[PDB]
RNA sequence: UAAGGUGAUAUGAACCGUUAUAACCGGCGAUUUCCGAAUGGGGAAACCCAGUGUGUUUCGACACACUAUCAUUAACUGAAUCCAUAGGUUAAUGAGGCGAACCGGGGGAACUGAAACAUCUAAGUACCCCGAGGAAAAGAAAUCAACCGAGAUUCCCCCAGUAGCGGCGAGCGAACGGGGAGCAGCCCAGAGCCUGAAUCAGUGUGUGUGUUAGUGGAAGCGUCUGGAAAGGCGCGCGAUACAGGGUGACAGCCCCGUACACAAAAAUGCACAUGCUGUGAGCUCGAUGAGUAGGGCGGGACACGUGGUAUCCUGUCUGAAUAUGGGGGGACCAUCCUCCAAGGCUAAAUACUCCUGACUGACCGAUAGUGAACCAGUACCGUGAGGGAAAGGCGAAAAGAAC
RNA sequence: CGAAGGUGUGCUGUGAGGCAUGCUGGAGGUAUCAGAAGUGCGAAUGCUGACAUAAGUAACGAUAAAGCGGGUGAAAAGCCCGCUCGCCGGAAGACCAAGGGUUCCUGUCCAACGUUAAUCGGGGCAGGGUGAGUCGACCCCUAAGGCGAGGCCGAAAGGCGUAGUCGAUGGGAAACAGGUUAAUAUUCCUGUACUUGGUGUUACUGCGAAGGGGGGACGGAGAAGGCUAUGUUGGCCGGGCG
RNA sequence: UACGGUGCUGAAGCAACAAAUGCCCUGCUUCCAGGAAAAGCCUCUAAGCAUCAGGUAACAUCAAAUCGUACCCCAAACCG
C-alpha cells in the first residue's frame, strides 16, 4: 500500500457503464477496473495520491467471465475485479 | 424416484480430488497413467 | 521387520510338498529371538533382535568385534 | 540473400503478361511479387460504409511467382539470370550473363 | 544506442527513469480506455523500455 | 448438431414349460 | 543474416526498419505468478494462515531474506543416575520426485496344453515392489578337460532337438568341443629397502576434429497447341550439380536446393599433447579370507520333477582341515590330473529407444495409416478407475460473385 | 489434338474377360514378359455410413380452461397491453442450503433449438448486472474419523499408533428500520446503533503458565401459567349516498 | 410528463378481545434407557518481573483484511 511502484498496477480502467455514470450524478462514486489479486487498501491509496482526491469507503466485487463461443469453439471471459470507491463530499474528477 | 447421483462439491473433492489421489501411490499411479495418457483435466479438481 | 540384525538373515519363500508333490507358496522366517547382550566396554546392555544362528556367531566373534561391523553397515543398534 | 528486391525493375517470364516489362512495389513472404499495374484483375469489391462508401467493380494488382518473373537487364533489352559476387567485402547480385555488377 | 546511455548513468538517475517511464504507461493505458489514444505503438514501446532498464538494472547491480 | 445412439435391453416374458 | 517485419485461424488498425540496434536464427546470460517431490504450518491442487530477522516510516504499515523431513558429520547443552548414555538445540553436506523400453534383485498367478485332471505344462511368463547405468549384470578359475592340453566374463553360429529330464505322458532340453565378434588384467587380507617413479582421477593450457547459427554455388532461347508451357517441334549449353521439391500441364539450364567449396564472437562434446593437485610404481621377505567348507532336516536353483544324483543357494540344527593342507573330476572309493572358496575392483564385443538429425521403402492414402492427416486423448460417456468418436480435398490466383 | 474414374453403345472370346468408340471428367496412365501380394464378397442376428419400409399412420407429456378487444409485425389461438373466466393457495406462494453456473436485466434477430406457428423464450448475438467491521464462508475451538515426527510392527510396498495436526453436521464479538436500480441490496444512500483488537494520553495499580478451578455443558416425556407474532371487533381518519 | 414516473403535500395512526407448534423454557415436574468435547470467557496462583513490564478505568484514535453474494432452488435452471 504504501509503495508507489504496487500502486501504479492496481488501476487498469475505469467503468463507463449506465449504472457508473448514475453514480457519478448521486453518490460522488467511481467505479474502476482494478488488479484482480489487489485489496481495497492499496486502492484507497493509490487513488489518494494519484488523483489527489480524499476517499471515504471503497467496496469490491468480483465480476466471474462469460462463457461464449468463437465458431464452434468454447471459450470463457477472464474474471475481473471491481471497486466502488465513494470520494468525500464536495471533490470532483 | 432418487438416482444415484447426488452431488456435494466437498464429498467430490475429498473421494476423487488431487489431494486424495496424490495422497498414496495407487492413486499417484492413475495421475501418472493420465499423464501418460494425455488427458485434459488430469483430476476432478476444478 | 522379521531380519536379524546380525547375519542378515530375512524370511524367504519355499513350497509346501505333500504326498502327492502338490506345491503350495510358504514362507520360512528366521528363529529371532530379543536378547540384552552385556557390553562390558561401556558396561551397559545393549538389546539386539538376532537369530539363534546369530546368537552363536556372538560367542565366536566377541561382542565388540559384532558391534563394530555393525556401526559400518550403519544398522543403528 | 534475396534475388528480387522492392524495386528491381522485372519482366514477366510466363502467364498471360508474358513479355511486360514492370517494377515491383511488394515482395510477400509466400514467395510472390506485387508489380505495378501488371497483373490487373477487376474484383467486385463490397461497399463498405464505414470507410469507401462507392464500391464498384476495382481493378488491382494480384500476386505473382517470383520464378515466374525475372530481372531485367535494362542494357541488353533480355532477361537474365542473377548471381551473387563479394566486392569489397559486400554481397551483391550481379547478371549472369556479361558478369557486371549491378 | 538507448541500452549503452542506460548503463553508462548511475542506479538513482535510472530509478528516476523508470518512475517517469512508468507513468506514461499508466497514463496511456488510461487514454486507452477511454479511446482518446490513437498512436497505439507507444503502448508496446514503453514495455518494452520498461522491461530493457530494469534489465540493465540488475546487470549494473553486480550480479 | 451432436446427435447420438444408446441400448441397454432388458429382458422378461412368459413361460414355455407345458 | 537482412529489405523488409509485428507467431495461427485472419483480416484490419497503429507502426518499426531499408546497409545496419527492423524482424528472424544460434550461443551465453536476466526475469520466471500460482500449483505440483512442495520444503514455514494447513488444505477440498492452482488456496487459507503464519513465525523469525534485517531494512524502510508518511506511524496506516511496507519490502526482502530465512524457517519441511530424513541421512551423514561436527559442535553446544543434556535425564532417570556419580561420571556417562539416551535425549535436545544449532551448522554444514547428500537425498526426496519425474521419466519410454532395456537391466539386476525381492515377491509371483491363472486361463491353457495334457483332448478330464492333481505331478508337470503355461512360467519364473503377466503383474506388484526396490534399485541403477548409458548400458546394466557378469567377470580374472577352489574353471574345464582327460594322461594331450586349454586358460576371466559376455555375445553370435554350430554341436542338437543330441545326451538326458518327464503321470518316461504332454512336454522340457543341455554340456563338452569347434568356428566367430571382442579381448585386460589388478588390489587388500603386511612390513621393510628404495622412492613418487608407472598409472588413475581431478583441474586449468594449447593443438586437432566435431556440434549449436550459417555462406556461395554452373548452364535456354525460338516457334506450335493452350486459360496458363515446364508439353510438341527446332537449334544450343552446364554437369564432381540429371538427389529431390516448387513454379498456371511433364523443367539439368525459372526458383529453392544438390554436388561441391567454405564459415564461429561465444558456449560445448571428443581425442591427443602438456602443466599442477592428489594417486602410488619396483625389489626382498612374509602372509594365504572359520561359525566358513562339509553334514542332518525342509525347500529352491542347475535341461536334470528324489531318482543310484554329483555341483550351486540356505530357513533350521551342527560343524572341520587350514599348504606337512584343502576343492573338483555327475552316487561312492582308490589312483592320477587340475585348481586354491569362505575379501574386493575392472573397458570392449551385448540389450533397448521417451528424444534429436539425415535418409530409405515391390509400406498406407482418409471405413486405410497412430485412437487422432482436421485445435484428439478433444467432444461425449461414466461417482471413479476408465472408455472414447466423427470430421481432409473450390480455383493457378478469392480474383469468394459490384450492381 | 484429353489420362484415371464415371456413364452409354458397338464388337469380341469356351469362361473369368478383352478391344474401340460417343458423353462427363479433368491428369495422369502404362505395352510386353517376369516378380510380390492386405488378389476377387451376397450371405457370418457381419462392421461403419447413406437411404427405404411401416407412414403422412402413432404420438405432440397429467381432463386446472380458456375468451375477447386493441397493439406490434410479412404473417398472431400461442407474444405485449386491457377486460372477463377458471386453477393453486401448508402451494402450483415467498426466502434459503445443497447442487447448478450467467439460466438474471436490456436491446436486437428467427437458421437451428421449443414435439405446431412464433414477432416470443430459460434459443442465437451484443452490452449491462452480485458492493458486507456487524450475512455466510474464512479465522479461534473441538466430535466421529482421517493423517501422523519419533516409535512398534511387517519380504518390499506398507499396517497401526504417541506427541501433535487436521476435520462441522455442533461451541465461539457485533445492525436495525426506511428509501432507491431494467437487473444488487441486513452488502447502496439517509437516520439511529453496536462489537473486537492496535496505538496514544491521563489516573489508579500485582502482573504473570503448555498449570488449577469454575463456566461453557447438553436426555426423553408431560403439565400448565405469563407473553408476543398474528387475527377479529369497536373507535378514529379519508372516501362513498350506489 | 415518455401509459412509466417525477416533485410537493399528506389525515387518523388508538383500545378491547382472541391467540400459537413462536418466547419466558438450556425452566419446572416426572421417568429410566441415565442423556458430547474443546476453546472463547471468569478466576487462582508458579518460574520470570516486581522503578519496569503488565493489569484496571476514562478519553482520543486507527483497524476490521480476503472469499461467497446475480438467478433457479419440490424445479423448464438440481439428480432422472
Ligand atoms: N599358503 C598358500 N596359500 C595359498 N596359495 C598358496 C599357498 N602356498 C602356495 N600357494 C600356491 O601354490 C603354489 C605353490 O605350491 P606349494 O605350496 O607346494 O609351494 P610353496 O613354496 O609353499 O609356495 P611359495 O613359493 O609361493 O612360497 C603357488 O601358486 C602358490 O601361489
Ligand atoms: N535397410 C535400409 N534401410 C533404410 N535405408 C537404407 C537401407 N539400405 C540402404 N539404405 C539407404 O541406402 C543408402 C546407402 O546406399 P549405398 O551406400 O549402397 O549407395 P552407393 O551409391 O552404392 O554409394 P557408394 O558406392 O559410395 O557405396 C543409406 O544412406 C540409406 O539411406
Ligand atoms: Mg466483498
Ligand atoms: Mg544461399
Ligand atoms: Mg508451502
Ligand atoms: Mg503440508
Ligand atoms: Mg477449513
Ligand atoms: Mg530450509
Ligand atoms: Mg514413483
Ligand atoms: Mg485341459
Ligand atoms: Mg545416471
Ligand atoms: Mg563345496
Ligand atoms: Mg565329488
Ligand atoms: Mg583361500
Ligand atoms: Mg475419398
Ligand atoms: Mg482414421
Ligand atoms: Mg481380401
Ligand atoms: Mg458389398
Ligand atoms: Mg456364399
Ligand atoms: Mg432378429
Ligand atoms: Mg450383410
Ligand atoms: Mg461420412
Ligand atoms: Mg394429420
Ligand atoms: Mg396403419
Ligand atoms: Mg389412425
Ligand atoms: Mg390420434
Ligand atoms: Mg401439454
Ligand atoms: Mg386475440
Ligand atoms: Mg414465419
Ligand atoms: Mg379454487
Ligand atoms: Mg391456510
Ligand atoms: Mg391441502
Ligand atoms: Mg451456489
Ligand atoms: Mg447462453
Ligand atoms: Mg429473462
Ligand atoms: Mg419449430
Ligand atoms: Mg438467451
Ligand atoms: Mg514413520
Ligand atoms: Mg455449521
Ligand atoms: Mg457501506
Ligand atoms: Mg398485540
Ligand atoms: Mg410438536
Ligand atoms: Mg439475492
Ligand atoms: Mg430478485
Ligand atoms: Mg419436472
Amino acid at each position: 500500500m504504501i509503495r508507489e511502484e504496487r500502486l501504479l498496477k492496481v488501476l487498469r480502467a475505469p467503468h463507463v457503464s449506465e449504472k457508473a455514470s448514475t453514480a457519478m450524478e448521486k453518490s460522488n462514486t467511481i467505479v474502476l477496473k482494478v488488479a484482480k489479486d489487489a485489496t481495497k487498501a492499496e486502492i484507497k491509496a493509490a487513488v489518494q495520491k494519484l488523483f489527489e482526491v480524499e476517499v471515504e469507503v471503497v467496496n469490491t466485487l468480483v465480476v466471474k467471465g462469460k462463457v461464449k463461443r468463437h465458431g464452434q469453439r468454447i471459450g470463457r471471459r477472464s474474471d475481473w475485479k471491481k471497486a466502488y470507491v465513494t470520494l468525500k463530499e464536495g471533490q470532483n474528477l | 424416484m432418487k438416482r444415484t447421483f447426488q452431488p456435494s462439491v466437498l464429498k467430490r473433492n475429498r473421494s476423487h480430488g488431487f489431494r486424495a489421489r496424490m495422497a498414496t501411490k495407487n492413486g499417484r499411479q492413475v495421475l501418472a497413467r493420465r499423464r501418460a495418457k494425455g488427458r485434459a483435466r488430469l483430476t476432478v479438481s476444478k | 521387520s522379521r531380519v536379524c540384525q546380525v547375519t542378515g538373515k530375512r524370511p524367504v519363500t519355499g513350497n509346501n510338498r505333500s504326498h502327492a508333490l502338490n506345491a503350495t507358496k510358504r514362507r520360512f522366517l528366521p528363529n529371532l529371538h530379543s536378547h540384552r547382550f552385556w557390553v562390558e566396554s561401556e558396561k551397559r546392555f545393549v538389546t539386539l533382535r538376532v537369530s539363534a544362528k546369530g546368537m552363536r556367531v556372538i560367542d565366536k566373534k566377541g561382542i565388540d568385534t559384532v558391534l563394530a561391523e555393525l556401526r559400518a553397515r550403519g544398522e543403528k543398534y | 540473400a534475396a534475388k528480387i528486391r522492392r524495386d528491381d525493375e522485372v519482366i514477366v517470364l510466363t502467364g498471360k503478361d508474358k513479355g511486360k516489362r514492370g517494377k515491383v512495389k511488394n515482395v510477400l513472404s509466400s514467395g510472390k511479387v506485387i508489380v505495378e499495374g501488371i497483373n490487373l484483375v477487376k474484383k467486385h469489391q463490397k461497399p463498405v460504409p464505414a470507410l469507401n462508401q462507392p464500391g464498384g467493380i476495382v481493378e488491382k494488382e494480384a500476386a505473382i511467382q517470383v520464378s515466374n518473373v525475372a530481372i531485367f537487364n535494362a542494357a541488353t533489352g533480355k532477361a537474365d539470370r542473377v548471381g551473387f559476387r563479394f566486392e569489397d567485402g559486400k554481397k551483391v547480385r550481379f547478371f549472369k550473363s556479361n558478369s557486371e555488377t549491378i | 544506442m538507448k541500452a549503452k546511455e542506460l548503463r553508462e548513468k548511475s542506479v538513482e538517475e535510472l530509478n528516476t527513469e523508470l518512475l517517469n517511464l512508468l507513468r506514461e504507461q499508466f497514463n496511456l493505458r488510461m487514454q486507452a480506455a477511454s479511446g482518446q489514444l490513437q498512436q497505439s505503438h507507444l503502448l508496446k514501446q514503453v514495455r518494452r523500455d520498461v522491461a530493457r532498464v530494469k534489465t540493465l538494472l540488475n546487470e549494473k547491480a553486480g550480479a | 448438431x451432436x446427435x447420438x445412439x444408446x441400448x441397454x435391453x432388458x429382458x422378461x416374458x412368459t413361460a414355455s414349460f407345458v
